[PDB]
């Protein structure tokens, strides 16, 4: 028939695919490269700029721009290259023929969702589209109608409580801490051990170090005492050139900043306290049922041990009589996409789409009133 | 008016759905009719109706039920009753449809001399007989090189097998004769054993559509036979409502367990197994299910299923029952695990040639892969049970397809069909005191066939109106499409049911609430029962039917985890188990979606073809030869949609007479110009009739009214003569009286 | 963003 | 009716008196009217008789004086021909069909009455010249 496309713009990975299947088939970094060097060989097929997996194949010679910083799209012209590459090259499906579903963080400038709509109608002639909140989609992806979703990707972290399918707008918390800022801190702590990663290529190398070797200490203080007192933690990793670099307490110490943003100088408390302070903004009849489900979403949650650290220290904050249950499916890195895949295939959703008719009638202003 | 002294009417009664009464004083327009009955009774004329008139005795008993100048339930019920009891004629025509009543007793009519007598006869010239359907399809295929179908509709146990048998005997004999009929008839014991289940009304209800293709060469000699099946009721394998059984084969297999060959399967008492247990009714009365299997295995032998394959199939079905016995303990709300050394799984793994510790893993986890990576993740006890039950439904429907192809291998021919004729045995419209997803599927299928039927009839009447040059505008299509749209459109009951499966925390309460929000005052055909919020009512063509919601989200769910199929394909112990699967969206399709697709493959296979319709009705429950009961008959005539077809034809010009026939009847009232006057003389409303080239067409009432005035004219002439002749005889007897 | 932050 | 007519009619009435009391039965009134030139239907006879019940019709006896007003009340060709043409258009009538309709329709007569009236009027084919039969029965 026709099937919606489902896209999650994110930062770092873009992930896209068809509605009503199990996993995205286009997953690639949202990264744009331009050559900076003198080009020597005549007759190369020299190419102006590179997108996605190509830019990380050639990264040694490229500046890498991320077009999305903290869920805001800062550079539009390079964003359009990413979308254009997604539909034509990665999916090989013309956007005129498919509805499209787009994903965003809450509490961010409305001009962003306006212009994101305008491009889809005017440049791609997408027949219809919708913009959905990442948190909401994580619940569809985990099979609940009730829970408080803690979501952190690259860029923005946000909590949204939901109870029987009603969001509670006054309780939404947003925090910029997650994602790249872990890596931009890790590069500083690695400098203490005499390695220096300056370039945007080296940033991607640190981004791989973090994914391989970092983990969260259940008690932070005893594991610093131990790794000070012994080498037994120490693990070593091979750089792209065959050098080998060795990392000790830094590898737990970097994700710990999620729980103490004082390390990087951020103003406000770590995700346990923003999750608890979010539940405290909810009327007292539902707190039991939010404490009973906490759904972790997006890639930053993947650090080993983070679930047990959360569950422990929230059980320290909460009153003792309640069950705190932390829910962290192993697939959670994809949850926002899987939840959009479920949502876009519901029959009830076929009235929700913004159609081109309504955009042409009322202009991009429509998004705010028709969408959440 | 039409109601006069010496009129006759049908009054409704519980003793028999209608009974005849005589109008003892003329009605005038108010609130009592003076009636006389087989003795005094009075019948209120009440808001509103008038009681329906009775057809005059020229018409009563005629072969064709559309030669009746009133067309309504009691008239039809009476004509079938008298033809069946008084003539012992079973077959009858209703319009294009043949009606064929089950006698419960053999009759001489089928012999080859009658087959010969029917050869070359147009249907209408014959007294209706199933050979008239077979012949007029065969010779249409000969005339015009399009395939033909035969369609046999009703409650099972009304003889659909016998109508198939005699049709293919006809084809054999008028062809001349590949011994196809013997091999075909040898198929029924197995295709029942796998195909049939007890139902709350009935034993040996066939739950699947069956299609037979008889292929013909360019000579119109029988080539060979090919069988297809559609609309299989897969959900029965895992779940039954109370007072029902699973498909017969499972109980045949269980009662066989005493036999030594089946020792190794460890088949228990039929109430030992979760899929047999639930109906609460292990033993049918009047059947030895142990003895049935001696027939099944013989039919397997004599269709060329090897001795090896029979023990493969009974291994597979023992597998299904043992799989059903598998039990899951929840270790957390998210996660479940099979008890250590759980014996049902041990036996299934031994029967089926797989490692215990691979199935123990794959029953309790499911796996997802991005292009780069894979994650294996646990699933809830509810998802583990839904997976196990989908695995059993997938094994069973693949076994069933394998057995059908291994029958076509026994019936196919090297010479390929230049054309074929097709015979479709299908269940009719179904209603019980409870209604459930199976009844919803069956009734939706019948609404699709009844659409096809109404379209074909409208085709034929458009042809007949051009032949007689009466313009089509005076007839109209009666359209059931809104009822199909309510069910299968986007935002239809099946669409909202498939939505509510994938939706999180989907439940039959939130489903019902979505129905009511969507339809409850948006659509004429959908209604809510006044006292309940868990049920809904669909006005089908035949009847209103109230469905309970309480089952559907159990039954509609199907998904199979390809990991478990890949465990089964890996099996080394015997050939059949990997052979079943060999031939990725379909794993995710719900039962309602698979059903609707199979129903399209059928509706294209019949739109490919030109149909002919037979209806079968079962006139009593106790199998009493040549006994008829109005209270079963009225049900089954309704479950076959005959009574709508009659109502629609009564909205047409149902009675049509040639000029000779009319003139020969009604000269007493008084060639084409002659009748063209006589109708204007006798009828004031020109709408009541149309002229044609060879025929006159009447609106329903008219022919009985003309018979009425004819009888009155004849009465007056008779009485005038009677009085004058008797008076002259009295004047003669006066002279006798002197003498 | 536009004020309180770089994006 | 004039005095002569009344006298002739009374004499005829007395001829129908089978008991000697100067009376007939209700069931004979029609017979007397028909013998006197009237052609009443059985319904007309019962109406002028007052729709008598079976018992008085079969056993109650009435004298001439009560009959006379009834005779008066009853008293106060092309149709006959068309009526016979009903059962035809070659001017003939089957003997079987006329017999069946006269013994089974209308005011049904006995088979002996029909045989008596039809005797000699049907030919070898079993056809009756109905114009001649009509003249015969009207004489
Ligand atoms: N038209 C018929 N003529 C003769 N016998 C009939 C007829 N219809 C039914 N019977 C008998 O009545 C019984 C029921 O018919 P049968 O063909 O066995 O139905 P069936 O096997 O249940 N077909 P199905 O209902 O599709 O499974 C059998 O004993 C038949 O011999
Ligand atoms: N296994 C892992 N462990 C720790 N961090 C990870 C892991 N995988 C990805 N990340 C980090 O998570 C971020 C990507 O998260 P993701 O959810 O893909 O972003 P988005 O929400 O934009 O999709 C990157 O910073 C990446 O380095
Ligand atoms: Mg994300
Ligand atoms: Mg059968
Ligand atoms: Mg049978």
């Amino acid at each position: 028939e026709t099937t919606a496309l489902v896209c999650d713009n994110g930062s770092g990975l873009v992930k896209a695919g068809f509605a009503g299947d199990d996993a995205p088939r286009a997953v690639f970094p949202s990264i744009v490269g331009r050559p900076r060097h003198q080009g020597v060989m005549v007759g190369m097929g020299q190419k102006d700029s590179y997108v996605g997996d190509e830019a990380q194949s050639k990264r040694g010679i490229l500046t890498l721009k991320y077009p999305i910083e903290h869920g805001i799209i800062t550079n539009w012209d390079d964003m359009e290259k990413i979308w254009h590459h997604t539909f034509y090259n990665e999916l090989r499906v013309a956007p005129e023929e498919h509805p499209t579903l787009l994903t965003e963080a809450p509490l961010n400038p409305k001009a962003n969702r306006e212009k994101m709509t305008q491009i889809m109608f005017e440049t791609f002639n997408v027949p219809a589209m919708y913009v959905a909140i990442q948190a909401v989609l994580s619940l569809y992806a985990s099979g609940r109608t009730t829970g408080i979703v803690l979501d952190s990707g690259d860029g923005v972290t946000h909590n949204v409580p939901i109870y029987e399918g009603y969001a509670l707008p006054h309780a939404i918390m947003r925090l910029d801490l997650a994602g790249r800022d872990l890596t931009d801190y890790l590069m500083k702590i690695l400098t203490e051990r005499g390695y220096s990663f300056v370039t945007t290529a080296e940033r991607e190398i640190v981004r791989d170090i973090k994914e391989k070797l970092c983990y969260v200490a259940l008690d932070f203080e005893n594991e610093m005492a131990t790794a000070a007192s012994s080498s037994s933690l120490e693990k070593s990793y091979e750089l792209p050139d065959g050098q080998v670099i060795t990392i000790g307490n830094e590898r737990f110490r970097c994700p710990e900043t999620l729980f103490q943003p004082s390390f990087i100088g951020m103003e406000s408390a770590g995700i346990h306290e923003t999750t608890y302070n979010s539940i405290m903004k909810c009327d007292i009849d539902i707190r039991k049922d939010l404490y009973a489900n906490n759904v972790m979403s997006g890639g930053t949650t993947m650090y080993p041990g983070i679930a047990d650290r959360m569950q422990k220290e929230i059980t320290a904050l909460a009153p003792s009589t309640m069950k705190i249950k932390i829910i962290a499916p192993p697939e959670r890195k994809y949850s926002v996409w899987i939840g959009g895949s479920i949502l876009a295939s519901l029959s009830t959703f076929q009235q929700m789409w913004i159609t081109k008719q309504e955009y042409d009638e009322a202009g991009p202003s429509i998004v705010h009133r028709k969408c959440f | 008016e039409l109601y006069t002294k010496y009129a006759r009417v049908w009054i409704p009664d519980p003793e028999e759905v209608w009974k005849s009464a005589e109008l003892l004083k003329d009605y005038k327009p108010d609130k009592v009719l003076q009636l006389r009955l087989e003795k005094d009774l009075e019948y209120c004329l009440d808001p509103k109706e008038l009681p329906p008139l009775r057809n005059p005795d020229i018409l009563v008993g005629e072969n064709d039920l559309t030669a009746l100048s009133y067309l309504h339930e009691p008239a039809v019920l009476h004509n079938l009753k008298v033809r069946f009891i008084d003539s012992k004629l079973i077959y009858t025509y209703c319009g294009i449809v043949l009606v064929a009543i089950n006698p419960y007793e053999q009759l001489p009519i089928y012999g080859e001399d009658i087959i010969n007598a029917y050869s070359g006869q147009n249907m209408g010239d014959m007294d209706p007989h199933i050979f008239a359907v077979a012949e007029e399809a065969y010779k249409q295929m000969a005339r015009d090189e399009r395939n033909q179908s035969i369609i046999v509709s009703g409650e099972s146990g009304a003889g659909k097998t016998v109508s198939a048998k005699y049709a293919m005997r006809y084809f054999a004999t008028v062809s001349g004769s590949a011994n196809v009929e013997e091999k075909v008839l040898a198929s029924n014991p197995i295709m029942e054993s796998i195909g049939n289940a007890k139902t709350t009304r009935n034993d040996n209800s066939s739950r699947f559509g069956k299609y037979i293709e008889i292929g013909f060469d360019k000579r119109y000699r029988i080539i060979g036979a090919n069988m297809r099946t559609y609309l299989l009721e897969k959900s029965r394998v895992v779940f039954q409502a109370e007072e029902e059984r699973n498909y017969h084969i499972f109980y045949q297999l269980c009662a066989s367990a005493a036999l030594p060959e089946f020792k190794t399967l460890r088949l228990g008492n039929a109430n030992y197994f979760h899929y047999t247990k639930q109906g609460g009714s292990p033993v049918i009365d009047g059947i030895d299910d142990a003895k049935e299997m001696v027939n099944t295995r013989q039919a397997c032998t004599l269709l060329g299923i090897s001795d090896s394959y029979q023990m493969g199939i009974f291994r597979i079905l023992a597998g299904i029952l043992h799989l059903g016995n598998v039990e899951f303990a929840s270790r957390d709300s998210d996660s479940c695990a099979i008890p250590p050394k759980h014996d049902p799984l041990t036996i299934f793994c031994d029967l089926m040639g797989v490692d215990y510790e691979e199935m123990a893993h794959w029953l309790c986890h499911r796996k997802l892969a991005t292009a780069t990576e894979t994650y294996i993740k646990p699933i809830s006890k509810l998802h583990a049970i839904n997976a196990r039950d989908a695995l059993a439904k997938h094994i069973y429907a693949n076994l069933f397809n394998w057995i059908v192809d291994h029958v076509n291998k026994a019936l196919h021919s090297t010479v390929k069909q230049h054309s074929f004729i097709g015979v479709l045995d299908i269940y009719g419209f179904e209603t019980f005191e409870i209604n459930s997803f199976e009844q919803f599927c069956i009734n939706y299928a019948n609404e699709k066939l009844q659409q096809q039927f109404n379209m074909h009839v409208f085709k034929l009447e458009q042809e007949e109106y051009m032949k007689e040059q009466i313009p089509w505008t005076l007839i109209d299509f009666y359209d059931n499409q809104p009822c199909i749209n309510l069910i299968e459109a986007k935002m239809g009951v099946l669409d909202l049911l498939d939505e509510e499966c994938k939706m999180p925390k989907g439940s039959d309460d939130t489903w019902a609430q979505k129905l009511y929000n969507t339809h409850l005052n948006k659509c004429a055909l959908f209604e809510k029962p006044r006292l309940s919020n868990k049920a809904f009512i669909i006005k089908h063509f035949a009847d209103k039917v109230e469905y309970q919601c309480e089952g559907f989200l159990e039954k509609n769910k199907d998904t199979v985890y390809e990991e478990q199929i890949k465990v089964l394909k890996s099996s080394k112990k015997f050939k059949l188990l990997p052979e079943l699967f060999q031939d990725s969206k379909e794993h995710k399709k719900t039962v309602g979606h698979q059903f609707r697709n199979s129903l399209h493959l059928l509706m294209e296979t019949l739109n490919a073809t030109t149909p002919h319709y037979v209806r079968c009705i079962k006139p009593n429950d106790f199998k009493f030869p040549f006994t008829f009961d109005e209270k079963r008959a009225v049900q089954q005539l309704r479950a076959c949609g005959v009574l709508e077809t009659i109502r629609i034809s009564a909205a047409g010009f149902p009675s049509r007479w040639t000029y000779q026939e009319f003139f020969s009847r009604y000269r007493v009232l008084m060639r084409k110009q002659t009748c063209k006057n006589v109708l204007e003389k006798l009828i004031l409303d020109k709408d009541k009739y149309q002229f044609g080239k060879t025929k006159i067409f009447f609106r329903a009432g008219q022919v009985a009214y003309l018979e009425k005035i004819r009888a009155d004219k004849l009465r007056a002439a008779c009485i005038r003569i009677q009085k004058t002749i008797r008076g002259w005889l009295m004047r003669k007897k006066y002279m006798r009286m002197r003498r | 963003w536009x004020a309180x932050c770089p994006a | 009716f004039n005095k002569d007519q009344l006298e002739e009619f009374k004499e005829a009435f007395e001829l129908f008196d089978r008991v000697g009391d100067g009376k007939i039965l209700y069931s004979q009134c029609g017979d007397v009217m028909r013998a006197l030139g009237q052609n009443p239907t059985n319904a007309e006879v019962l109406k002028v008789l007052g729709n008598p019940k079976s018992d008085e019709l079969k056993s109650r006896r009435v004298d001439f004086e009560t009959f006379l007003p009834m005779l008066q009340a009853v008293a106060k060709y092309e149709d006959y021909l068309e009526g016979f043409r009903v059962f035809d258009g070659n001017g003939k009538v089957m003997g079987a069909e006329l017999r069946h309709v006269l013994t089974t329709l209308g005011e049904k007569m006995t088979e002996e009455e029909v045989e008596t009236v039809l005797a000699g009027h049907e030919d070898s084919n079993g056809c009756i010249n109905y114009e001649a039969f009509l003249k015969h029965i009207l004489s």
